[PDB]
């Protein structure tokens, strides 16, 4: 029976002194967003007792303006000395009671303080998600040939910018069709809503598949279920709707567009074309990329994969005169990345095409990284005491889409992480719990990776 | 005396040199696993001990925690604080 | 009074950092299961099948083409794992 | 003018082409070089596969841009 | 591996008991400081990616952040609840 900061509630029972913790709550974690690293670590995370940086955590007092450090006692002796009780880590906001040597984390208003001024009309309007719901579990059941449909809708489900913009209710709050059997995004939001929340009021949780799989037939036919398909031609067709909705709900020379497929998963290429005797130049293009594409012959390693894409090649059916040497010339070109998304999407090129006209599928396994660093691929290199060097950049397995069978003929499934690191497997109905390990040995055809860290 | 370390420290952040040694720290152990080997050395102990206290809790994840770091990761983030540390103070 | 040396200091420096960065992890697992715990008192943990046939509930795979949905543009039942078929029939005119 | 396709394998292939030519016209083209029939081909630029009766024009696709060429793998 | 006997003086230079500054002090630069992430550095996102981009950090630090409508059922982001309406 999970009990609760008995210090905490008895400040809670004065609203004016539940009001000052709460200002004050909002106030250190507004201070933390909103101070450059260096002003960080001085002014947050220094101990005013023995003046370390990092002595463990850092605690920054609710009462007054003293930080403490934990590995050398620090702030308890403020609490004992001062009577203090109370201090706020500044690597994460959370709030301690050193009577209870314990985080106070289960007060929903602490946690959601930034909405204090509005609790009373956030706790009659709603409520916390079904425990059943929480995460957003649930199957898409076999309709025909959709497992190309489920196993991307899964992807998407599980895509933590996609659930915060579905949630934030931006395209429900725009949309000018407003049904979820014309509307795909419609159809989108009513998946979330019956996979997390609830629809008004065994085949479960499917309302939302129907109208995804009806809006699909009134666009286009090949790829709404019946026959079989490429899971990588529907993330594409679903993505490119997702931004006509966008384009459509607009009530209107400003060139990159702002809806959520192109702020999260928009890229650009950059192809240079060099002389390969003065190596200097180049002509240089710049692509927009939604995903890429990555060639697996002779290869065991998703890095290995991205050298290939990055190689520089020398061209011998392109024509080309440098200006330098002012002579006809063999260029190189290579591509690297210009800009990298906030989610990146990479398709194994599982296939190749054979003499007789018939294509056959490459089945070899490539090792793909649990984080994933670019910091390789990228073409534009920062100062570092020569060349430059650049940082790393490292991004989360979070989806992996998978293939069985031949490149006419198969199945598809997908798996997702979800907070915490517990990998499920989504194969139509069934949604079963599965290891790291195990997901790792996957025949990768899609992945999807966010971006975690940038230094 | 001991104000030494915490002299040492203001200058590593002031120079930008702390933040280069806290990032790369950060991606290293991101990188190796080490981050999500101990979200679930966390929730194992926390199942053993029936407990969510934090004072608890830490006393048996921490130690181990600083064991599971990489020998390859404790001597590359060592070799360049030492490079940082070689350029400030007189031996 | 022990002896200061690069090496030792800068076992400290690691140190800091990696006690810090434990106990700013440690702080985070414990606060999100002591709020699971207290949201959720009959908490269970998703099922765990180590031959791969059980689902998050420990459940088989339900019987298709045992299950149907009823098709809110003709009022007919449909076998679920025919509705896609169904649909191009039906959507049409 | 001069495009790109980076075929199959990785390896690039240069097309001579006109702003209006059509994604068939392109599409004959790879197959010339390539030896893949034109519907068995999707050809991908800026995330979108390009459809039969558009052009280059109507994809933005300008001078050293490059399309990527990929099969299709059928799953139910 | 050998002995430290100071801190060289042209780092205290321009570089360098119970502290009396204040975390509160930071406040009023804070006010005036765009968004700022803990392990994102602000310049190599400028460098690296587009300029409006959408970024969460650590996206799977905890598990999703929402509440449910009591009359509609709808999962509701935290910053959605107070304008939601049926
Ligand atoms: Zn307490
Ligand atoms: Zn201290
Ligand atoms: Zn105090
Ligand atoms: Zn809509
Ligand atoms: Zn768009
Ligand atoms: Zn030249
Ligand atoms: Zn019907
Ligand atoms: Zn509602």
């Amino acid at each position: 029976a999970m009990s609760i900061c008995p210090h905490i509630q008895q400040v809670f029972q004065n609203e004016k002194s539940k009001d000052g913790v709460l200002k004050t709550c909002n106030a250190a974690r507004y201070i933390l967003n909103h101070s450059v690293p260096k002003e960080k670590f001085l002014n947050t995370m220094k101990c005013g007792t023995c003046h370390e940086i990092n002595s463990g955590a850092t605690f920054m007092c609710l009462q007054c303006g003293f930080c403490g450090c934990w590995n050398h006692s620090h702030f308890l002796s403020h609490s004992k000395q001062i009577g203090h009780i109370f201090g706020i880590n500044s690597n994460n906001g959370l709030l301690f009671c050193f009577k209870c040597e314990d985080y106070i984390g289960n007060i929903d208003l602490i946690n959601d303080a930034i909405l204090a001024k509005y609790w009373d009309d956030v706790c009659t309007k709603t409520m916390v998600p079904s425990m059943e719901r929480r995460d957003g579990l649930s199957g898409l059941i076999n309709m025909g040939s959709t497992c190309f449909m489920s196993s991307i809708l899964q992807c998407l489900i599980h895509n933590p910018y996609f659930i915060r913009h579905s949630m934030s209710q931006i395209h429900s709050n725009n949309c000018k069709v407003r049904s979820p059997d014309k509307c795909f995004s419609c159809a989108l939001d009513k998946i979330v809503h019956e996979l997390y929340g609830a629809l008004n009021t065994s085949t479960n949780r499917q309302t939302g598949f129907i109208y995804l799989l009806t809006c699909a037939w009134k666009i286009n036919q090949n790829l709404a279920g019946y026959s079989q398909q490429d899971a990588h031609e529907f993330w594409q067709f679903i993505i490119n709707q997702i931004h006509q909705s966008y384009v459509l709900d607009l009530p209107n020379n400003n060139k990159q567009c702002e809806c959520i497929v192109h702020t999260v998963f928009e890229g650009s290429l950059e192809s240079s074309i060099v002389c390969p005797g003065c190596q200097n130049n180049s002509k240089t293009t710049i692509d927009p990329f939604l995903d890429l594409s990555l060639d697996i012959k002779d290869k065991k390693k998703l890095y290995e994969c991205l050298d290939s894409f990055h190689k520089k090649e020398q061209l011998k059916d392109f024509n080309y005169h440098c200006g330098e040497c002012n002579s006809t010339q063999d260029a190189i070109k290579q591509l690297g990345i210009h800009k990298l998304p906030s989610v990146l999407v990479l398709q194994l090129k599982r296939f190749e095409h054979l003499l007789n006209g018939s294509n056959r599928k490459l089945d070899d396994f490539i090792e793909f990284p649990t984080y994933l660093n670019m910091k390789n691929y990228c073409s534009t290199k920062e100062k570092d005491k020569e060349n430059g060097k650049v940082p790393d950049i490292i991004y989360e397995l979070i989806g992996i889409v998978s293939h069985k069978g031949t490149v006419n003929e198969g199945h598809y499934i997908a798996f997702c992480k979800i907070s915490g690191g517990q990998w499920f497997k989504f194969n139509d109905s069934m949604v079963s719990s599965i290891s790291q390990e195990e997901v790792l040995k996957e025949q990768a055809y899609l992945l999807f990776y966010t971006i975690r860290q940038v230094n | 005396t001991a104000q030494l370390k915490s002299q040492i420290q203001q200058y590593l952040v002031e120079s930008g040199n702390y933040e280069l040694i806290s990032n790369e720290l950060k991606a290293r152990l991101l990188q190796e696993g080490w981050v999500d080997k101990v979200k679930d050395l966390t929730k194992s102990e926390m199942n053993i001990n029936e407990s969510t206290n934090f004072t608890q809790i830490l006393s048996t994840v921490e130690p181990k925690a600083l064991e599971m770091v990489s020998d390859s990761t404790r001597e590359t983030v060592l070799k360049q604080i030492r490079e940082f540390l070689e350029e400030i103070v007189d031996t | 009074e022990e002896t200061i040396t690069i090496d030792s200091i800068s076992n400290g420096i690691l140190n800091n950092l990696l006690t810090t960065l434990i106990q700013d992890i440690v702080a985070r697992e414990t606060t999100q299961q002591q709020l699971l715990k207290t949201r959720y008192p009959d908490l269970r943990s998703y099922y765990f099948d180590p031959n791969g046939s059980l689902d998050i509930n420990g459940l088989q795979k339900q019987q298709e083409s045992s299950q149907y949905i009823h098709c809110e543009n003709c009022g007919r039942d449909v076998s679920a794992n025919r509705l896609a078929a169904h649909l191009q029939r039906c959507l049409s005119r | 003018m001069q495009i790109f396709v980076k075929t199959l394998t990785g390896k690039t292939i240069t097309l001579e082409v006109e702003p209006s030519d059509t994604i068939e016209n392109v599409k004959a083209k790879i197959q010339d070089k390539e030896g893949i029939p034109p519907d068995q081909q999707r050809l991908i630029f800026a995330g979108k596969q390009l459809e039969d009766g558009r052009t280059l024009s109507d994809y933005n696709i300008q001078k050293e841009s490059t399309l990527h060429l990929v099969l299709r793998l059928r799953g139910g | 591996d050998a002995e430290i006997k100071g801190i060289k003086p042209k780092v205290i230079e321009e570089y360098s008991g119970p502290s009396n500054d204040s975390w509160k002090s930071l406040m009023s630069s804070a006010k005036d400081t765009p968004l700022q992430y803990d392990h994102m550095n602000r310049e190599s996102l400028k460098k690296y990616f587009n300029p409006n981009a959408q970024l969460i950090e650590d996206p799977l630090d905890k598990p999703i952040q929402y509440r449910v409508c009591e009359k509609c059922g709808k999962p509701l982001a935290l910053t959605a609840i107070v304008d939601h309406l049926e």
